[PDB]
């Protein structure tokens, strides 16, 4: 029962990097790599006395890299686990495609391969990465192809940050985001969104940060991979693994987006005036001020949903929220699928970081549905791709790189397909 | 790791150099004997990209101060920060330019740009993975233009795919220090669309106008003028010498601002600039600063952004912030704003973050505009260069050494016609 | 060169006839020495000068 | 703290290399503890990790050493130059390779490197005479 | 069961002072030539006795003779750090140098100094007891190395016959080299290398510094680490007559399970876990993990591809927390991989070894205390090439008769040039004709 | 052990020997009064190899001074580091050559170099073992040449087999200084080209060159052209007298470099050079070392490689160096600029490395290149000397004194052939069928 996961690109790693504190400190490990067999899914023993984890940090940028080198966690890490090249790809699906991937890709590849030897139990890889960018996108997916040829019956659940659709922090990030999802589509089993607008507003409204950084939507996010593995990792009375969500989540191996979320987010003053039970945090999980994508369920139909709980919860008031959630009528699941729940308890209440914004709770659910309100999001990325692409704006750095106008416009079409699909299967 | 070879050329190319290795220098912590005596060790991790270790502790430029005439550089190296740089990175020429452009591409350049691209070569290979060059020099002067642009030529021609940027300053009517001040940017600019990668138009206009509104300073000498741009050419490549949350390097800078091969000329703009009497009354806010961004006061060009459209812009901030106050600033001011953006490119605005503001500050913020309003500064030249033109002033000092006449009328058309198509995507 | 330990040939003295044309810029983009001979096999001349025809 | 090697010649060590010498340099081993930090056989707590791609500023100084070994001597090396004389040579006894043959520290291994002499120094324009 | 080594020339010496730092550091003697009053290390009152012989009281000499021509490096030993520990009569040393002319020490300035060696090498191979051979150190490049370490051989050949004769040589790299003459002092020594030795072991620097760069990350490294990670294989493949195995392998068991023909001994060494301390508590290296790092191209000290040519039969030694169920569980993937595959006769293949004794770092060295480790020592027609190489860049010169005038100067004639070159012309053929 | 005889001769060298023997006796460090006052116990230990130890603790070099006038003597006493030589071996005529070959070779030559041989015997049966004997001298004068060319002869049938280093000035192309420049030279060359061992040229020009535009000094005086050719000398010969990882001395460079037995000419240059200003600017490192040295405008010599292929070429590195940077350096050189460089000879490059660099020096390294484009200098001497010869100028100076027209004619014919030579060795193929 081990899993590895790997980090693509800038956000990629600093994602990583809360990530990695989180386990760290849920498993008491020491930052210079020792305790004062529940963690053997992320830390492997070596030697004796010493725990390193099971991941990949890998990009074409070295400062972040080095500054990871330089941190807290030296001894923690592989030396030789933390792969960086020289040059970033800068904003550039073709230059991180075909230019630097080309040399940066058989490394990883090769060290991952010993990463999975020592491996025995291997439950699956799951993929870090933001497809803004060049490097989370380009080898991204470059990355993805060459695992699928590789392993390819593992599962590969892939946590991507798409463009908000207001917030940006680039101008071609449309144009990467496109050439992503053609390999997005039918290269990783289990793909969840998390936009970055929605992350905001929820720090702005819920933990009342007014000032809120990087480092607090990495934090969150780590509680919600954290909250998904602790199945694997810590004891239940009703625990699932890996390969349930693409059984329960995933009705046709096309469709597999799955808007996330979270709760209770909640601060530490005004959890002295809330109630904290089964009830609302399961009916406040499917609020759309709680989910970490920013559209609109209320336009679309649930396909399948599915709830890891942690805490103090035995099913029988979990039975009941779920029984109530089925027969309100504000949100709507689709004819295809009448029995649309998957539930899941761990013992385990979700620990916090000393400093960090979160409350200590007792209990806590992680929803993890299917709609097709992304198929809101495909379009609304759609609109503004074909803005761009009409007046051929920045076609000749892709092309300069090596690429063509071919790729621009099958991935374009690509997008139309899956839109269609969406469209056909809501009914 | 990644490199950048710093070239300056002529009188304003090597005293904007002086007080830029000045800045550097001193944002890097080393003394002007050359000695490292920083406070912090984030500074040691970068300095690769700027200097050379010499022996124990001896950090050198990788500089190239070239000019036709030895009289700048005389005064550079007699100032301070002057032992820095090293003797054999100076160039020399003993007849001199003189304001004359084919006097500084093809009599002295014939035999000055070999030893420049010697010393060019030396220092490139020296280091192993080349970033890009960055380059000084103005648009009205001889030897700044004419060797400045052949040393582009060659260098385009040597080493194409690494990056160059080139802060020019070009020249304006008002602030008219050479008479044939047409005559040589018409010819530069033919020049700059055709060879360099990206250019960050300056000019005098603006930096006095940012001196007297915003700094509201009583005597600007020179000095202060080259810190402005000193401070501007650091704020640009703070990305590669500081970790940040969201960086920023060069090429990712240009490819997020460049729509078109040719339509990359940029207005420039700093902040915080406040008097010394009204930092009292002030605060420091990212809203502060961007309020102070967008300001047409706050450019450094003579074309105003609100004549034409922003086709993409960039902003580079410094010191510890919240990304959310970023990003809904951004997306604030390019929404009340909906007539200056271009329709056909949703979100103009790139953005990022670094975490180590200049000395002294708390935060910082530098800012790069494509705009189409740039054309207004290009027709302001073209068109001073058809009234000369038309009745061949000054044109024998040209003609009589090698040059033709094609030359000029094809430089009269490439900015007729780039002119045109600035005013197209308008 | 002291640069690349390659000798290399010097550069082409820029010419006023052969300027910048409009779109060259974009050709930039797109876009090895030896011993002489030292020839030791070649025939050496003789004229008619010796000393039998003489 | 410098070590102090049991060897005694007649000529005594330049100060610029007596003043840095490491744990290895010593006449008799420790049979008992090979592996510790004073023979560097443990991994340093300084010196960076095998990958760092900053800038360490020794990079040429060490010649056979290990990314961070090599970096813990330049750092020493750095850090106690300041006691020595102001243009003191560059090299160190730590920083050139440790060979087998001279980890007894019997003679004078290195000292050329800081020797006053007036080998390559050609005359300046005030010095110049034509040697009348 | 004791064996003595000789170290031959430039090479031999530096390369063997390395190797004694070392054996001083396995058993606990001191520099000074004793061991220490406490701290006994050491288990074992005799095992020591193979290389060191307990003189009276309280010191142990080495069994070996350091032997060359020139006094400049000899004299570095008389007065470095072992002083005490190599007695005065085994630093053999002459007067004027062969240099880089192996006629010239294989004519006339070997033959007034082989007298005095093969007289030394007797009255050492007498206080022994059970002599099980010698293993001599040198390199095919120079004329010391090449020239009376070959005519050295021959004459232990005579007095001696059957006792095996180890030979661990330094051949010229295929590019990366420091001298000229070296295609000439190589042919000629192998050819004499060939019949008087009874297993060589081939070695070239070059494959080994890309160990030390990529593997021990030293950017800059120097022929000390290098001699450095040479002892470490010579202590493993001697551990087994030194230390109690599992399942131990002396040195005439070499001979009879990897020498298939008379004149096919060559091999192809391999070394693993060579890691720094710094990954070496981080990656555990499992005993089936280490031994698979032992057979890829990039961890050979020779630089030849195994992928040319097929193995014909391997030899494997593990030193430390290894269990002969590992052993056999790990030999039994490798055989299943298609990457690298057998001679159709040899089914049974391998032979390994395993040692309780875990090896040893040497302190201002390179390596980490590792738990186990893997020495390979192969035999493969992969160097099949490495002589064609060497051939073809010998012949390049002798067409023109270059530098020849040097070695019939000496006392040779044209003669040796050629029924050299034939012979290394026949061994390609004898590489050839067992691949088929 | 090893022994270097030094002999001085005529104005040019003894100036250059004075000079030399200060930068030596600095570098075991002894003051100008003899005595020694060093801080290296290795620097006592090869001594031996220049210096005979007198009585009373003073050490005096193993040189032996020759000329026709006694200005030179009294110069040479005069200087510092002057008293320290030997006053018997000050051996000098009193007429005066007159820049005239045949009276330095015939009427003075036979009736000085009778007792100079007799010092010479004295001073070579004084040590056990001779590596060689170095003679310093000019090409142009007569006393230089023609005493030194008979002295060399008569060293050559006497010590038929010990090495001889001769380092000659030659005249200068663009412009000369004697009028008889080349009926001096001619004859000159055609004895040194049978009798020494190996020849290092120097030259004047290549020196002001030099020290003008490297060196960068406003005025190089004499003392400066003497001191880089000492610190030549110094470098060609350190490896005797300090021991490194990879040793060469004299006669293992000779046989490394030299491929025909008439091809013993080479050309120098030492690195690093650098005015005081960019001193303090520049890292001492082996790219900025070879950088310099591979460059033609660094040779100390008149040759152009330009115009010839590197037969071969040698490296002598001094300090404490990597010698996987050192070689990857030659590889990268010698693959690089592949058309500069012989093609029958595989791996053209010698290096070694001396543990010890020059005092003060961090690191250093000197260069000796043996290239056909040496041909230049003897086609230019050639050509002068027959277009002085067809109208028989300044002849009779040499006729009325014992010389003939036939001795003339034939060195003249001697050097025309081996140009020819060059010519051949530099233009000839690998496939030997392509250049007909
Ligand atoms: N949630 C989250 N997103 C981040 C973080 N850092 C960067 N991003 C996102 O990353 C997107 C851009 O890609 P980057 O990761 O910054 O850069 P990249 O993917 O490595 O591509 P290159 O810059 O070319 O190397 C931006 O839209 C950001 O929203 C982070 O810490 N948390
Ligand atoms: N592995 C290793 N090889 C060395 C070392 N030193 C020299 N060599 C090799 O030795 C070859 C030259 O011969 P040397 O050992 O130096 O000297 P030699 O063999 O005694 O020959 P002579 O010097 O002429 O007497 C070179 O090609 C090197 O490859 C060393 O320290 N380690
Ligand atoms: N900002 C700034 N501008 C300068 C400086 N010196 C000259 N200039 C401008 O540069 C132009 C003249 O450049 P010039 O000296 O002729 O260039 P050159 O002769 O080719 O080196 C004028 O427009 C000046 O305003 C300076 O120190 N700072
Ligand atoms: N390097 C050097 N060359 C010298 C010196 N003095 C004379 N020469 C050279 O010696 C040549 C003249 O030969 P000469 O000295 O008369 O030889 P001699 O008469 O035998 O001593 C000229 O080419 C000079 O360049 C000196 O001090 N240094
Ligand atoms: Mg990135
Ligand atoms: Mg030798």
């Amino acid at each position: 029962r081990e899993v590895i996961s790997i980090h693509i690109g800038q956000a990629g790693i600093q994602v990583g990097n809360a990530c990695w504190e989180l386990y760290c400190l849920e498993h008491g490990i020491q930052p210079d790599g020792q305790m004062p067999d529940a963690f053997n899914t992320f830390f492997s023993e070596t030697g004796a006395g010493k725990h390193v984890p099971r991941c990949i940090f890998l990009d074409l940028e070295p400062t972040v890299v080095d500054e990871v080198r330089t941190g807290t966690y030296r001894q923690l890490f592989h030396p030789e686990q933390l792969i960086s090249g020289k040059e970033d790809a800068a904003n550039n699906f073709a230059r991180g495609h075909y230019t630097i991937g080309k040399e940066i890709v058989d490394l990883a590849l090769d060290r991952i391969r010993k990463l999975a030897d020592n491996c025995t139990g291997l439950q699956g890889f799951l993929v870090f990465n933001a497809v803004g960018g060049g490097t989370g996108s380009g080898l991204g997916s470059l990355l993805l192809e060459r695992l699928s040829v590789d392993y390819g019956k593992k599962s590969k659940l892939g946590f991507t940050v798409y463009p908000s659709p207001q917030v940006s922090t680039a101008v071609v990030e449309p144009y990467n985001s496109v050439l992503s999802t053609h390999s997005l589509l039918e290269h990783t089993d289990v793909a969840v969104m998390l936009d970055n607008e929605a992350i905001y507003d929820i720090c702005r409204r819920s933990l009342d940060i007014e000032r809120p950084t990087y480092t607090n939507l990495n934090r969150l996010i780590a509680q919600v991979i954290s909250s998904l593995t602790a199945s694997l990792r810590f004891d239940g009375a009703l625990n699932v693994d890996i390969t349930e969500f693409q059984t329960n989540l995933v009705p046709y191996p096309r469709i597999h987006f799955m808007l996330s979320s979270y709760a209770p987010i909640i601060s530490a003053e005004k959890a002295y005036h809330e109630q904290l039970s089964v009830a609302e945090i399961t009916n406040a999980a499917f609020e759309p001020a709680s989910m970490m994508v920013k559209c609109d369920p209320r336009h679309g139909k649930y396909m399948a949903c599915c709830l890891m709980y942690r805490g103090d919860v035995v099913p029988k008031d979990v039975n009941a929220s779920v029984a109530t959630i089925k027969t309100k009528r504000t949100i709507q699941f689709v004819d295809w699928c009448p029995t649309g729940f998957k539930c899941g308890i761990n013992y385990q209440p979700p620990t916090v970081v000393p400093g960090g914004d979160l409350a200590k709770v007792q209990r806590a659910v992680c929803m993890i549905s299917n709609s097709t309100a992304i198929g809101e999001i495909f379009s609304r990325l759609d609109h503004k791709f074909d803005l761009m692409y009409a007046k051929r704006a920045f076609v000749h750095w892709y092309v300069g790189e090596g690429m063509e106008e071919g790729e621009f416009s099958e991935a374009r079409e690509d997008l139309a397909a899956l839109e269609k699909d969406f469209e056909e299967v809501g009914a | 790791m990644r490199e950048i070879v710093h070239i300056q050329g002529g009188q304003c190319g090597n005293q904007i150099g002086a007080k830029f290795w000045e800045v550097v220098s001193d944002e890097h912590g080393i003394d002007p004997t050359g000695t490292y005596h920083g406070d912090s060790d984030l500074q040691l991790e970068r300095i690769n990209v700027y200097f050379n270790e010499a022996t124990g502790g001896r950090y050198v430029p990788r500089a190239i101060l070239m000019d036709l005439e030895p009289g700048t550089m005389d005064s550079v190296r007699s100032g301070p920060y002057g032992q820095i740089f090293r003797p054999d990175n100076f160039v020399f020429g003993q007849t001199g330019a003189g304001n004359n452009w084919a006097k500084g591409h093809y009599t002295e350049g014939a035999e000055l740009i070999d030893s420049v691209l010697d010393v060019v070569r030396k220092e490139a290979e020296s280091c192993d993975c080349l970033q890009g060059f960055q380059v000084c020099h103005s648009l009205g002067g001889g030897t700044g233009s004419g060797m400045g642009t052949l040393l582009i030529s060659k260098i385009r021609e040597e080493y194409p795919d690494r990056m160059m940027l080139t802060f020019s300053v070009v020249p304006s009517p008002k602030v008219s220090d050479t008479v044939v001040e047409p005559y040589n940017a018409t010819l530069s600019v033919h020049q700059l669309v055709e060879n360099a990668d990206e250019c960050m138009v300056l000019d005098n206009e603006a930096l006095y106008d940012i001196c007297f509104r915003t700094l509201k300073l009583t005597t600007p000498t020179f000095g202060d003028l080259n810190h402005l741009i000193s401070a501007v050419m650091s704020g640009i490549t703070c990305c590669l010498r500081f970790p940040g949350q969201l960086n920023a390097d060069l090429r990712k800078l240009a490819v997020n601002l460049i729509p078109f091969p040719r339509l990359h000329f940029f207005m420039v703009g700093f902040t915080p600039l406040t008097s010394r009497g009204s930092q009292q009354y002030r605060a420091l806010t990212v809203p502060e600063l961007t309020q102070q961004m967008w300001d047409a006061k706050n450019m450094m060009c003579a074309a105003d952004p609100r004549h034409g459209r922003y086709l993409t812009a960039s902003a580079l901030f410094r010191g510890r912030m919240s990304t959310k106050e970023v990003d809904e600033q951004m997306l604030n001011v390019q929404n009340k704003n909906s007539s200056y953006f271009v329709e056909w490119i949703p979100n103009n605005v790139k953005s990022s973050v670094c975490d180590i503001p200049p000395k002294g500050l708390k935060m910082s913020a530098t800012f790069i505009g494509n705009s189409t309003a740039i054309q207004e500064m290009f027709k302001r030249v073209s068109e001073q260069f058809t009234a000369m033109f038309r009745r061949k002033a000054f044109l024998h000092w040209y003609t009589g050494e090698g040059m033709d006449e094609m030359e000029f009328t094809e430089a009269e058309s490439n900015m007729n016609d780039l002119v045109s198509e600035y005013q197209q995507y308008q | 060169s002291k640069s690349t330990l390659s000798y290399k040939y010097p550069a082409g003295r820029p010419n006023p006839t052969g300027f910048l044309k409009k779109g060259d810029g974009e050709m930039i983009k797109t876009k090895k020495p030896s011993p002489p001979q030292a020839g030791a096999y070649k025939r050496r001349e003789n004229p008619p000068n010796t000393a039998f025809r003489r | 703290s410098p070590n102090s090697t049991g060897t005694v010649t007649q000529y005594n060590h330049p100060m610029f290399v007596s003043q840095r010498l490491t744990g290895n340099f010593t006449s008799q081993f420790e049979m008992n503890s090979l592996p510790s930090h004073k023979y560097e056989t443990l991994p340093i707590r300084s010196g960076h990790l095998p990958g760092y791609q900053g800038h360490v500023p020794g990079g040429v100084g060490a010649i056979a050493q290990r990314k961070p070994a090599a970096a813990m001597h330049t750092m020493t090396h750095l850090a106690t130059s300041g006691s020595l004389p102001k243009g003191s040579p560059q090299t160190d006894m730590s920083l050139v390779d440790l060979r087998p043959e001279q980890r007894s520290m019997a003679k004078v291994y290195m000292y050329a490197e800081g020797a006053k002499t007036s080998f390559l120094k050609f005359p300046t324009p005030k010095t110049f005479d034509h040697r009348n």
